[PDB]
């Protein structure tokens, strides 16, 4: 409940929507939330990069972060044991970190058989008859840290034979099939040539009289001379101007009205809220559709009931609010269209279900 | 894919073949035609193993007589597993192509540590402990007693193989180590003894260098090897080091104390058993006087303490009666140990030849060379005749006996160095004796003189003439196969100048310089901020790397690098290094930048392979010259100079460049695998040093990238990454760097392939 309340507070419009849907008894919180409902890998640089921030005013900013401590614990389980065995009783956390900095711990400055069993690589293991310490310690602890990081990354003759097969096989002298494709060859390619364009009454011309007309025009334009006066006339020019004149046939319509001032911004915002609510309700309705299981029938019936309740409890007050101002905008018409479309869809599907059963 | 290689059909298991692979096949066939040792250099990541296996299988199929059995020598167990998998794929392709399962047998050989199934021996962490436990549970004399008394210690794993595993050989095919273990569990047998039994029948046997190069372990395989057997060495650029380590002996004061304690325990046991049964000593004396051939040849199961180090001539000669008696020989060993301990009392380092030490011992302890020659024989016979189970505690005595036998017979090419003080900490009393061998060729000489042919391949083979000198032989064919790439996958750059124009160097005089360390830190920081996740840095020594890391931490530059990418630093601990590698790979595959820091001589550079997304950047901090304070290295250099006209500085440069190439050469696994190579040292600009680089790498080293700066290197890295990150199609490689069935058949392409390789 507390988490849900916080999440609703994070989205006040949804919180307002949740209120308008639940308090108005349109939908239950169970049905409301029925449809409503990061790990970081281990980096090896978490030690060298992370340093005690020595701000000039003698400031030892540790910048203690949970992720850094978790990375330390994953890489060094011993640090987790030290933390669990000391705090909060034996010592404080910051004192433990300071001790870690001062200690030498911070200031430190085979499954596969063939190519791993170095002890077994030789078949003649006879007897011995036929700052070095600092360097060895540094190497050992570096290898330990690397192994710990690699392990934290995750968090038999058959194996030997498989490893040998992987090692010996050459990609050149194998197979190169790579034919994971399916060829396609349609039946009638003429569908696209005249595609979604509907059938047009492309009438053909008459009999050889078409050829006679072609010959007539061919002879007519065979002896052609350019003309200038005949190109245009003032009367034709006047007609063209009138067609192009404001308010003319070519100038379709004209000026329009400022819709913004015709509706208050509060009414516009409430319309947005109702749009989002109805849109989500119908989205869930269409998600349930088509009803392929008997459970979906009850869910869609509940969806329709919720739509009816929301309409009655919000749009009708919204309709009255608009009507009191006598707004000429039919914003409610869009909502009515959507609601009636959904209701008719459900009624038609119920009719189909009744017909199938009978 | 079927290929025609000089009239020989090759069943390539893959649809396409690199031209370099075809050249490698042709040259390998030509080497096989001469039945002689040959050295070939092939770039890594080119699938040379597949080509080699295909050609060997083709040779065996065409003429089993010419190549009776294939021997494969490797470096690490995972290499053996990968070779087994590749050969299994090749065999499957052969069977599918031919429609029937070929009568081919492939086997992978390893130690008892990788071939034991006994539950008691499984928790053991050490191979020597494993061997001791197995021998205690698989002793030949103990076997009969267990047959007479079930509650007595035994290992049914070996018993069932002896009863049932010998009769029926394994079916033709290829088995992995895990497969061998599973089969042994199914049959209740031990895969070790079964594998050794089946070596004589296997067409291909794969194992490591030490299993055959070490004379102590030579007879465990070579006994079932004929003259026509063909051996293969892969990535054996450090074979000389392996041979020297096998033939080198180390002795310490604690070793002397343990030897004295075990010798006293042995004397007590001898007295006790003489009281219980004196006839055992008389029977042992009868065995010695009548001949050593009776005891050794009639018990092949007692190969736990085999010492085939001595030549076959020494085997015929019997132990002198002065030490044939068990008590006389125990006193002889006590005198020898006391003389050695007294000789170790010198407060300074003493360098000596084996003949001089033998002469001194003869003057002091009246010990002639002949009685000391058969020390190993008497040691083994005495150990066998006393029913000793926990031989691990008696290992120092065996080591001392082997050292004495080596000194008694092997003189030239060996040096005795006595350092009573540690090189690192001379204040600490560490009296150490080193019997160091400077002739690796002696380890490989029987291989050359016994097997039909020897094949050596490696990705880092810059000098083709030092190996015939190092190994003291004349290879039949010395051919290098250059790498041809339609798309540049490697970007080698040399940065000898830092941001402050500091001359970047890794000389130990300048290794302690703060400016060099800070410039290295800046370079690593910029590379991490620019180059993708996969970053590997090879230093010159552990101490230098640790000091540099400490300096970076104190300066704080390392902190920014950690902020950009995760860092993983290897230590001397094996488990810690394994965890570091696992975390590095996981971070690289998880999209978080991971940086690895290792040494050129460390385990990472030895047996770790980097995929395309792992080998994005490999940075070598200077030429890895080995710390010269080891007089063993100095003595080896002196011996090489006095026996092969090789300058010590030249050999040091060669070794450092070989280690650098090994560290760098493992970052590319194919044409689509592209990586970045960085060499942060001005000394790399030297023609002698730069000229000691692999041909496939040195050729691509543009002189415009010679001695760049940190910012110039960063810009070049950005350009290379953007160029090579663009999508690429294998079709572009067709006819240029990749050959199809039709493209290989082109005679012009064949001429181009012939021109690719160069014989020196
Ligand atoms: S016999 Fe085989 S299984 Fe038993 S201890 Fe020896 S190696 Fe292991």
């Amino acid at each position: 409940l507390e988490e849900k309340n916080r999440m609703l507070q994070e989205d006040p419009v949804l919180f307002q929507l949740y209120k308008d849907l639940v308090v108005s008894q349109v939908i239950s919180a169970e049905e409301f939330w029925a449809n409503r409902l990061q790990d970081v890998g281990i980096s090896a640089a978490f030690l060298a990069d992370v340093r005690p921030q020595t701000d000039g005013c003698n400031g030892l900013r540790y910048n203690l972060t949970s992720d850094i401590i978790e990375s330390i614990f994953r890489t060094y389980p011993a640090v987790k044991m030290k933390y669990a065995e000391n705090v909060p009783h034996n010592m404080t956390e910051k004192e433990f970190w300071t001790r870690f900095f001062q200690s030498h711990y911070f200031h430190r400055d085979g499954v596969k058989n063939p190519l791993l069993d170095l002890t077994a690589l030789e078949d003649k293991p006879l007897d011995e008859g036929y700052k070095e310490n600092s360097n060895a310690a540094i190497i050992k602890r570096f290898n330990h840290h690397s192994a710990m990081v690699l392990a934290a990354g995750l968090r038999q003759p058959a194996v030997k034979r498989a490893k040998l097969q992987e090692s010996i096989e050459y990609e050149d002298l194998g197979k190169n099939n790579s034919v994971k494709t399916i060829a396609l060859n349609l039946k009638k390619s003429d569908r696209y040539y005249h595609g979604p364009t509907p059938i047009q009454s492309l009438q053909y011309a008459t009999s050889q009289d078409i050829i006679n007309s072609f010959q007539s025009i061919r002879q007519e334009m065979e002896a052609y001379t350019p003309k200038l006066t005949q190109v245009l006339s003032s009367s034709a020019a006047s007609s063209t101007i009138t067609a192009l004149s404001p308010g003319g046939a070519l100038m379709q319509g004209g000026t329009q009205q400022a819709i913004n001032q015709m509706v208050p911004n509060d009414i516009q915002s409430e319309l947005k809220h109702l749009y989002v609510a109805v849109g989500e309700l119908l989205r869930h309705f269409w998600s349930c559709f088509p009803v392929n299981t008997p459970f979906l029938e009850e869910k869609v019936v509940k969806m329709k009931s919720n739509l009816e309740r929301f309409q009655v409890t919000k749009l009708c007050p919204f309709q009255e609010k608009i009507r009191r101002q006598y707004l000429s905008t039919n914003l409610v018409s869009h909502i009515e269209e959507m609601l009636q479309t959904a209701y008719n869809k459900l009624h038609t599907w119920q009719s189909r279900r009744l017909m199938k059963k009978t | 894919m079927k290929l025609n290689v000089d009239g020989l059909l090759v069943y390539f298991p893959y649809d396409y073949i690199y031209p370099e692979q075809f050249s490698y096949m042709r040259e390998l066939k030509r080497t096989l035609d001469a039945k002689g040792h040959g050295v070939l250099e092939m770039p890594s990541g080119t699938g040379k193993t597949v080509s080699l296996l295909a050609l060997i299988m083709a040779y065996q199929r065409a003429y089993p007589l010419e190549v009776t059995k294939l021997i494969y020598c490797s470096r690490t167990v995972p290499e053996i597993e990968k070779v087994i998998e590749e050969l299994r794929k090749l065999l499957n392709f052969y069977e599918k192509q031919e429609g029937e399962k070929l009568p081919f047998l492939g086997l992978a050989l390893s130690s008892r540590k990788n071939l034991c199934i006994h539950p008691e021996v499984t928790p053991l962490r050490f191979g020597k402990d494993v061997d001791g436990k197995c021998h205690s549970l698989t002793a030949s004399y103990v076997r009969a007693q267990y047959q007479h008394d079930t509650s007595l210690p035994h290992c049914r794993f070996y018993e069932e193989f002896d009863a049932h595993g010998r009769e029926v050989p394994l079916p033709a095919g290829i088995y992995n180590l895990d497969d061998l273990k599973a089969l042994g569990r199914r049959q209740g047998w031990c895969p070790y003894f079964l594998a050794r039994y089946s070596i004589l029948h296997a067409n291909v046997v794969v194992y490591s260098y030490h299993y055959l190069l070490d004379p102590k372990i030579a007879d465990l395989v070579s006994k079932e090897l004929a003259r026509k057997a063909v051996v293969v060495f892969d990535e054996a650029h450090n074979i000389d080091n392996v041979c020297i380590d096998s033939m080198s002996v180390n002795l310490t004061r604690r070793t002397l104390d343990r030897c004295q304690g075990n010798l006293e325990t042995l004397q007590k046991t001898v007295l006790r058993i003489k009281e219980t049964d004196e006839q055992r000593l008389r029977d042992e004396y009868r065995r010695l006087v009548e001949g050593l051939r009776e005891a050794s040849a009639a018990r092949e199961t007692d190969a736990h303490l085999a010492n085939p180090v001595l030549p076959d001539e020494v085997l015929q000669e019997a132990v002198p009666g002065s030490i044939r008696t068990a008590e006389h020989f125990l006193g002889f060993l006590r005198r020898l140990l006391e003389y050695v301990k007294w000789r170790l009392r010198v407060q300074h380092v003493v360098q000596e030849s084996p003949p001089a030490f033998l002469s001194g011992l003869a003057q002091r302890v009246c010990i002639q060379r002949k009685p000391l020659r058969f020390c190993a024989e008497r040691l083994r016979s005495l150990l066998h005749t006393l029913e000793i189970t926990d031989l691990a505690d008696f290992s120092p005595l065996t080591l001392l006996a082997n050292f004495a036998t080596l000194v008694s017979t092997y003189a030239k090419g060996f040096t005795i160095i006595i350092e009573p003080f540690d090189d690192r900490t001379p204040t600490i009393a560490n009296p150490i004796l080193h019997f160091s061998c400077m002739d690796a060729s002696l380890a490989i000489k029987p291989v050359f003189e016994r097997f039909q042919s020897v094949i050596i391949t490696s990705g880092t083979l810059s000098p083709l003439d030092i190996y015939p000198k190092i190994l003291d032989f004349h290879p039949v064919t010395m051919a290098t196969f250059t790498m041809t790439l339609a798309r540049v996958c490697l970007c080698p750059m040399i940065i000898g100048r830092g941001n402050d124009q500091v001359a970047i160097s890794s000389k130990f005089e300048t290794r302690e310089d703060i400016a060099v360390i800070r410039n290295y830190g800046n370079l690593l920081l910029e590379m991490s901020a620019v180059v993708p996740d996969g970053i590997v840095a090879f230093f010159t020594s552990y101490q230098y790397m640790e000091s540099t890391v400490a300096s970076w931490y104190e300066q704080g530059i390392l902190e920014n690098i950690q902020r950009n990418k995760l860092l993983f630093i290897e230590t001397q601990d094996g488990a810690e290094t394994s965890v570091a590698l696992e975390k590095y790979q996981e971070a690289c595959e998880n999209g978080r930048g991971a940086i690895l820091l290792s040494v050129a001589r460390g385990k990472v550079s030895e047996g770790i392979d980097f995929v395309h997304h792992y080998g994005r950047a490999v940075i070598m901090f200077g030429v890895p010259y080995v710390y010269t304070q080891s007089r063993i290295l100095k003595a080896r250099l002196e011996y090489l100079r006095d026996q092969f006209q090789i300058r010590e500085n030249d050999f040091l440069t060669f070794d450092a460049m070989r280690h650098a190439a090994q560290c760098v050469g493992r970052a590319i696994r194919g044409k689509t695998d592209y990586g970045l190579m960085v060499f942060a040292d001005k000394r790399f600009a030297r023609g002698d040093k730069r000229g000691k680089l692999p041909r496939w790498i040195q050729e691509h080293l543009t002189d415009a990238n010679l001695n760049l700066t940190v910012d110039e290197g960063v810009q070049v890295a950005k350009y290379f990454l953007r160029q090579m990150a663009q999508p690429f199609h294998r079709e572009d490689q067709l006819g240029l760097s990749l050959l199809s069935l039709e493209q290989l058949e082109s005679e012009e392409t064949l001429k181009r392939i012939e021109q690719i390789a160069q014989q020196l």
